[PDB]
């Protein structure tokens, strides 16, 4: 047995639930590299930069990060979120994946699958 | 005035030299609010303008800089100020924060519990405190110097702040301490800085710039708090979010300030001069070890 919180949050959202609030949005130039998880805010014209801890579901829910060793990708970092999704940064970080070649979000900046 | 385009306003020196009596603080802009950028928390803007102001001072910024942040949590369960400090301080800076109640942080380490329980082996290059207890704002009773965490802070500064290090301690009209004002005289420079976003509050940050480990000038904390309240009573500050829109020069410049482990007999006037200019930090460069005392009971 293991509590599956990502699933429960996705179903909570699908049920019309209010997304997690108080994600810490940073002030920045919005001329950054647009990569997904960075050491300082890197939002571009189309993103907002948040403090990573406030955008991680496990950190925010006080539950174990789901991996051996229990490490957290977001805490201590900054996560860029497309402004069209900035209402729900935790749901965004849960629902999406970062390209390991270029630092960008798959489908939200990554163009490594181009001609 | 250009003041609306600054991150905030610092107490003018002529006010520091007065000898006013303590008066009730009544701000002309009380109840006004700054128009924060969309989606930005007040404390992110406040910490931002604090750091923008700090960029104008002669802070020592070593390699592997050591910053401790008291009062880092909120009723939101997150640490906005810690995130701003993280953004502001150079990469590789050790950031430890703490609060009485639990919160999630981007600091390298977080201690939960009363600040009086916090002990560290090493010394620190920068101390930030936003500790505040709302029960102090009692307009129906005398405004005495307050103890509690302020006592800890004074102790923590005299024992665990590196020479040349700097502090910024949040105070209000009622959340203040006389020994902290006195301790400001042990720095090469000091001020009380009000952010433009929160200029309708008696809040200010007591900033001690470049610690010298001994009194440079003699400061009466009661008189000096009276002077700060007189300043804020007679100088309405115009609420402003302007400085928040130019983050192009926000990061603290990594100066590589020298760190030296000197004994006390070795601190000549030339060393004092280097400390005064933000060009030297005196502390040991060992491992950073922290702890929080836990009281056991049944
Ligand atoms: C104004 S809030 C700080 C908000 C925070 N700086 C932020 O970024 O939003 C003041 C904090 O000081 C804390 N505090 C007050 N007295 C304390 C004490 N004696 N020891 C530790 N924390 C204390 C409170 O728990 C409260 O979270
Ligand atoms: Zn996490
Ligand atoms: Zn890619």
């Amino acid at each position: 047995f293991a509590v599956d919180a990502a699933k429960a949050y996705k179903d909570y959202l699908a049920s019309g639930g209010q997304p997690i609030t108080n994600c810490v949005k940073m002030l920045c130039t919005h001329t950054g590299t647009g990569q997904a998880i960075t050491v300082t805010p890197e939002a571009n014209m189309d993103q907002e930069s948040f403090g990573g801890a406030s955008c991680c579901l496990y950190c925010r829910c006080h539950i174990d990060h789901p991996n051996p060793k229990g490490f957290c990708d977001l805490k201590g970092k900054y996560v860029q979120i497309p402004t069209t999704c900035a209402n729900d940064p935790v749901g965004f970080t849960l629902k999406n994946t970062v390209c390991t070649v270029c630092g960008m979000w798959k489908g939200y900046g990554c163009s490594c699958d181009q001609l | 005035s250009s003041q609306a385009w600054q991150p905030g306003v610092a107490m003018p020196n002529l006010y520091k030299m007065q000898r006013m009596l303590l008066e009730k603080c009544d701000l002309q802009n009380y109840g006004d609010s700054a128009t924060l950028p969309k989606g930005i928390m007040m404390n992110v803007a406040k910490y931002t303008q604090l750091c923008q102001y700090l960029n104008t001072l002669t802070l020592a910024v070593p390699y592997n800089m050591r910053v401790i942040h008291f009062g880092a949590g909120s009723d939101k369960g997150v640490a906005p100020g810690t995130a701003v400090l993280r953004q502001w301080l150079p990469t590789g800076t050790l950031l430890v924060d703490s609060d009485l109640n639990d919160f999630v942080s981007d600091a390298d380490s977080t201690l939960i519990g009363d600040c009086a329980t916090v002990h560290t082996a090493n010394k620190w290059d920068l101390i930030i405190s936003d500790m505040y207890d709302p029960k102090t704002k009692n307009v129906t009773k005398e405004n005495d110097s307050k103890e509690g965490f302020f006592t800890y802070i004074c102790g923590f500064i005299q024992q665990k702040l590196a020479l040349g290090g700097s502090v910024a301690i949040k105070i209000t009209e009622h959340s203040w301490n006389a020994d902290l004002y006195k301790l400001m005289g042990h720095f090469a420079w000091w001020t009380a800085f009000v952010t433009n976003v929160n200029a309708s509050s008696s809040e200010a940050f007591l900033i001690g710039c470049n610690y010298l480990g001994k009194p440079r000038e003699q400061i009466d904390g009661y008189v000096m708090h009276a002077n700060y309240i007189f300043w804020r009573n007679t100088n309405p500050i115009q609420l402003s979010s302007y400085s928040l829109f130019d983050m192009s020069k926000f990061p603290l410049k990594l100066r590589g300030t020298a760190v030296m482990s000197l004994k006390e007999g070795q601190i000549n006037d030339m060393i004092l001069s280097l400390l005064s200019k933000g060009r030297l930090i005196i502390r040991e460069n060992n491992r950073v070890v922290i702890s929080s005392d836990v009281l056991v009971n049944n």
